[PDB]
RNA sequence: GAAGGGCCGCGAGCCCCCGCGCCUGGAGGAAGGAGAAGUCGUAACAAGGUAUCCGUAGGUGAACCUGCGGAUGGAUCCCU
RNA sequence: CCCACAGCCCCCGCCGCGGAGCCGAGGGCAAGCUGGUGCCAGCAGCCGCGGUAAUUCCAGCUCGGCGAGCGUCGCGCGGCGCUGCUGCAGUUGAAACGCCCGUAGUUGGCCCCCCGCCGCCACGAGGAAACGGGAGCGCUCCAGGCAGGCCCGUUGGAC
RNA sequence: CAUCCGGUCGAUCCUGCCGGAGCGCGACGCUCUCCCCAAGGACGAAGCCAUGCAUGCCCGCUCACCGGACGCGGCGGACGGCUCAGGACAACGGUUGCACCCCCCGCGGCGGUCCUAGCCGGACACCGCUGGCAACCCGGCGCCAAGACGUGCGCGCAAGGGCGGGCGCCCGGGCGAGCAGCGUGACGCAGCGACGGCCCGCCCGGGCUUCCGGGGCAUCACCCGGUCGGCGCGGUCGCGGCGCGCCGAGGGCCCGACGCCUGGCGGAGAAUCAGGGUUCGACUCCGGAGAGCGGGCCUGCGAGACGGCCCGCAC
């Protein structure tokens, strides 16, 4: 029983989705505390050297960060275990490339670049709403975002617009059925559909059923399901419309890149 | 710890049950004879691939045409010997691997490969002279002779460029 | 030192347990403040460092306290004079120890000061007429370092008036 | 049947088979204790102990040794397999001595045996007696 | 008492039979479940007791069934409350009844 | 606000008594096994020279004998 | 070339050591002729050999198995349907209580088409990898690892 | 990747066991040409230890020497690494909950403080002079710094306490659930402030908790007496016989209690191989416990810490 927290992490124990290689060393980075948790996120070395392999070694990213040619929703982050999540902004200005964190149908994490016209905004899922000191309502987001006097029309479980540049509401997409989702968790993740059926069990969870565009159905519960707009997606999405295929349709797509 | 605990291993042959028996010991000293086995652990390695192959289209075989597993696994079976010329082309269906027999395995050998194209006298004169790098699969030079070559890789075998 | 560990006690059956590891600090525990009325000398109070830096008070001498009359929403500030009854034990009577639940006698001048003519409750005026009224402890002392408390009225004044009459 | 069948029957099968499996002479041996504390090797492959004195339907004379383990400070016979290998071993002497085939039983016609040399004065008993190894220094 | 003092229900909720009232507002209930053995593809029965508070306002005897509700430990042993009771009558067969 | 002191609380170590578990000496007594080519007799296998065996009780150098009741695994599938 | 520096692998030149042991030959179990010894010395997991040809001891010749490995000792699984759920036996080989009543326990004929609950079957959600299985890839092959060429599914690391 | 063989007889058929034939883990013996990978004082001594190393970094404070020393201050040292003694309704694995809880860094908000501010006060460290002592250790006098210490300019604000909904049930800040916040009457002036952060939310982590699983012996058959429950207080971050006082008597057991034993850390897993299974599981990942034995404690958000301190015992 440790007299402590935690502050290492072993490769093997690592997330999955990192995609880590067995061999590559013992340790793995511990990303530190920020918008996103570990299970929900990514640290930023992963990105800046064995994705864009932009850099060949720790030294490296770190140096990259210091001189401030990173930023993140605007504001440059000089941290190479600053943890990096689901609709978040990724702008390079040196290199005029920007990216968007997104999940691919596998159930990973994507960059999809953007444009400029939506690039100065972000979504957030509102997840609680609570009375602060003196009695003033609040609320919180997946993202660890705190916002004073909402409107009284916003709900949990909603999806809200903030600009990045000041940090307030423009609009907000309400939770219902025919809204276009995302998946963020479980066997689904990545996967876009929208709400057919909602389900709820007293004392324990809610059950979502969605139906993809070609005609599949799936479930999964509510404390995963991000609406991304209203019919339409609000934001760009990557090139397969959250169409996750089948093996046998993989193993044909793999020959064929052979 | 050290990373190289992690590293995985494993055998890669199965002994026999009865090790004395007469029939068994003349077939394989006739095999020896006749694809130039060093010893007795090719043949076991031979077996091993054997009964995995086997025992996969068993496995496969018990279920029903038409499931989505069976048509995978079928394929990606049948891919595999038909690119490694164990089986022939013209067989498609999954019982013909049941029949299969390590003598057909051990056709596909570098030795054998090149001595039925008259580029070499006997298999011990192509062990001999593949152990002196003489020979070349297309444009590389392999001195191993349990090498496997592929069908598409067949024609492309000749004499090393460098070789005296 | 002191513990509320179960590790140390009996299992339903009443069969003992083995002591598997040494005693933790999660579960200590600490002396008995035991606050005693004022009846070198006056209040005092000690803090202590609690768990997470947080701080706890605990009163070891005090004399005064705020207590309200509910009915007519009177409330002062009055002196204790002392404990004369206790669920618990009549040794923490004989002591005039003070805690949660107490019966205790406080001064009528505050009360008296006003509203002693007002019709009110008449039971409540009698005994403003004279010099202490019955009240009761409502507060935790030793956790919070305060006294405070209520007048007593209703079905539970009968109950504790004839509990100490006859003595 | 003579065996109980029913569905629910887990327990009484569990439990016969529990007290039944305790009849068989082998399990008991290996699962029962008091051969791991009768045995002077205490489980182990072989153990070392000191030469004390040498002694003596098929009517041949075989020659053995007293042993007194040190390990354990009890006494054992054991026996010298080669052909003429008793002079190799003097009386006070160090040996290693290990099992025979069968574990514990008797082997062959020598009565009470269960142990043999295998190493004297730090070499072996058999490398020896091939004169691979010479004891010049003892 | 969950309906007129100071505790909450949260969790889980449960089932069984009225095994002893002899304390002065707490009873003992017997619960019966099945389990499983893999190697003889055979059940066995078995039963755990499960200590709860009775408030007054409900009256129950031995053989009685009653839902229990989970709540924050209230003694050493206890940590559930009883919230509906359903009369059973006295000289019923005890039975094997598993809910 | 130091040294020091009083009462309670956590609680080491030692002394005393009790219990449990495991090894272990002992005059003498008695059991089993192996070894030898010992002495005394022949109880069983044939109706083994008194048919054999079971339970119980008594007796005798030893095997064993006798009484009461039982079985055939007997030496009889067979008689107003 | 690599390496923090040194090795090692690999590549280019000149010169150039080719070395097999451990068990056994009566049976189980594949593999037989001379000389010694004479129930002695010794072999032998079991059966057994040895008291003048010893097919078994000690030696030479020859032969057999595995092979850069072979043999000996102890333990576990298998052999073993000799622990028996699948799947033992109970007249005579070991083994049906002297008989009856009887609680706990186990097991309980047939019948209502559609309701409720329990078991059951199928699917699904949620939840670490590593190991195991498994798609693809010529570390010269292999044990392995997650790579590589170019015009790369957004290359891939699916499940 | 469903196999049998020799041995009771003058001969024959059975039961039944003895032995052989295979794989794996270790030790011993003989022997060994080249390359690649690779375990390595765990096995009733958690027995004892010379010798060297294993935890530092720096923004703040320079009248030191020529700015680098040193020192005060800050963060970290509670992670990592080793082992398996103890412990058998416990640890542990899966599944719930806190409407009984605490939480550093980091991210985002928020920022009203009752009654010399062209900027307050005194000290010590290093250092100079002077000294004790075998060593380890320190003494006395003396000018000086702060993102250190103390006081504190400031638009009322910490903790706790009294009162504020119904008339059979159900049909917003928020819930399955009367939970939060607020108003008002009394107390109390806690924290921040000489280059402004008290407070709130998330996150990781921890504490306890629901259901199921969790070794052997019946030459252990009855066991427990804070043991079972209720009332009240205290203590705790917090619920709770966790502790104390009073009251009543209960709780567990052949569906195996209690007791005793273990050369007992658990799981993910490993060996073996028709199918069904048997044995093991010190060691790579997770969780737990410990640092000679037994106890106690300071600092700190976090330790009953041992490359932190105090005591007894043995060395
Ligand atoms: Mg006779
Ligand atoms: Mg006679
Ligand atoms: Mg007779
Ligand atoms: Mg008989
Ligand atoms: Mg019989
Ligand atoms: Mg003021
Ligand atoms: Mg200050
Ligand atoms: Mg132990
Ligand atoms: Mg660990
Ligand atoms: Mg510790
Ligand atoms: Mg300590
Ligand atoms: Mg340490």
């Amino acid at each position: 029983m440790a007299r402590g927290v935690r502050k290492h992490l072993k490769r093997l124990n690592a997330p999955k989705h990192w995609l880590l290689d067995k061999m590559g060393g013992i340790w793995a980075p511990r990303p530190t505390n920020g918008p996103h948790g570990l299970r929900e996120c990514i640290p930023l070395i992963l990105i800046l050297r064995n994705r864009l392999h932009y850099a060949n070694t720790y030294a490296e990213t770190s140096m990259i960060l210091q001189d401030k040619n990173v930023l993140i929703d605007g504001k440059p982050r000089t941290d190479p275990t600053f943890p990096v999540g689901f609709m978040d902004v990724f702008e390079i200005p040196k290199v005029h490339k920007t990216f968007r964190v997104l999940y691919d149908v596998k159930g990973r994490f994507t960059l999809v670049p953007i444009q400029s016209n939506e690039a100065g905004f972000k979504l957030c899922r509102v997840q609680k709403i609570f009375l602060g000191d003196k009695g003033m309502p609040y609320l919180s987001t997946h993202d660890a975002r705190t916002i004073r006097f909402p409107h009284p029309d916003i709900k949990t479980n909603d999806t809200i617009k903030i600009n990045l540049k000041t940090g307030k509401i423009d609009e907000w997409y309400k939770f219902d059925i025919g809204k276009i989702v995302m998946v963020t968790g479980g066997r689904n993740c990545g996967r876009i559909g929208t709400i057919q059926a909602i389900d709820k069990h007293m004392g324990s969870y809610t059950m979502i059923r969605m139906k993809d565009t070609e005609g599949t159905e799936f479930l999964t519960r509510l404390c995963n399901v991000f609406v991304i707009g209203n019919d339409s997606p609000a934001v760009a999405i990557p090139t397969t419309k959250g169409i996750r295929p089948d093996i046998i349709k993989n193993r044909e797509l793999r020959l064929r890149s052979i | 710890p050290r990373i190289s605990r992690h590293r995985n291993s494993s055998k890669t042959y199965s002994t026999p049950k009865k090790p004395f028996t007469k029939p068994r010991l003349d077939a394989e000293l006739k095999l020896c004879g006749e694809y130039g086995l060093k010893c007795k652990r090719e043949i076991y390695r031979a077996r091993y691939m054997l009964a995995k192959i086997r025992r996969t289209a068993r496995n496969l075989l018990t279920l029903d045409e038409n499931d989505i597993k069976r048509r995978f696994e079928g394929a990606a079976l049948l891919r595999r010997l038909h690119m490694l010329g164990i089986l022939d082309e013209e067989k498609d269906q999954l019982d013909y691997v049941l029949g299969l027999r390590i003598e057909d395995i051990f056709k596909r050998r570098l030795q054998s490969v090149i001595v039925e194209s008259k580029l070499a006298k006997s298999v011990h004169h192509a062990r001999n002279m593949i152990k002196a790098r003489h020979i070349s699969v297309g444009g590389q030079i392999v001195n191993i002779p349990s090498y496997m070559v592929r069908i598409s890789n067949t024609s492309r075998v000749a004499i090393a460029d460098t070789s005296s | 030192g002191i513990t509320h560990d179960k590790m140390y006690k009996r299992s339903k059956t009443g069969a003992v347990q083995g002591k598997w590891h040494k005693k933790r600090k999660y579960n200590l525990g600490r002396q008995p403040a035991n606050t005693k009325l004022i009846v070198n000398e006056g209040q005092k109070i000690s803090t202590i460092r609690c768990r997470g830096g947080n701080i706890k008070r605990r009163a070891l001498r005090l004399s005064h306290g705020s207590f309200a009359w509910g009915s007519a929403d009177i409330s002062h500030k009055a002196r204790i004079l002392q404990v004369v009854y206790n669920s618990t034990s009549n040794e923490l009577v004989r002591t005039n120890t003070l805690v949660k639940g107490c019966v205790v006698q406080i001064d009528s001048a505050p009360f008296k000061s006003a509203l002693s003519n007002d019709t009110l409750d008449k039971e409540i005026l009698d005994q403003i007429r004279g010099d202490h009224i019955l009240a009761r402890i409502s507060s935790r002392p030793g956790q919070v370092g305060t006294a405070d408390g209520y007048i007593l009225e209703g079905p539970e004044l009968l109950f504790y008036q004839k509990k100490l009459a006859p003595k | 049947m003579s065996k109980t069948s029913g569905l629910y029957t887990a327990r009484k099968l569990r439990t016969v088979r529990r007290v039944n499996r305790w009849a068989d002479k082998k399990y008991r041996k290996a699962h029962l204790g008091t051969w791991l504390k009768a045995n002077p090797l205490e489980g182990a492959c072989m153990a070392r102990g000191i030469v004390t004195q040498k002694i003596g339907p098929n009517s041949a004379v075989r020659k053995a040794v007293r042993v007194q383990l040190t390990k354990n400070s009890k006494k054992i016979t054991a026996f010298v397999p080669r052909d003429g290998s008793i002079t190799y071993i003097d009386n006070n002497d160090e040996v290693l001595v290990a099992g025979f085939g069968r574990a514990g039983r008797a082997v062959g016609d020598i009565p009470g045996c269960r142990f043999k040399v295998i190493k004297v004065a730090g070499i072996g008993l058999l490398a020896l007696f091939l004169r691979k190894r010479e004891k010049r220094a003892r | 008492c969950p309906f007129t003092g100071n505790v909450s229900i949260r969790g889980r909720i449960l089932r069984g039979v009225v095994h002893s009232a002899k304390m002065q507002r707490s009873i003992i209930v017997r619960r019966d479940y099945l389990h499983f053995v893999q190697k003889y593809k055979r059940y066995e029965r078995r039963h755990k007791h499960v200590a709860a508070h009775l408030s007054p306002c409900f009256r129950v005897k031995e053989g009685d069934i009653v839902t229990i509700g989970e709540c924050r430990p209230l003694s050493k042993t206890i940590r559930f409350n009883v919230i509906k009771v359903e009369p059973v009558s006295e000289a019923a067969k005890k039975r094997f009844s598993p809910f």
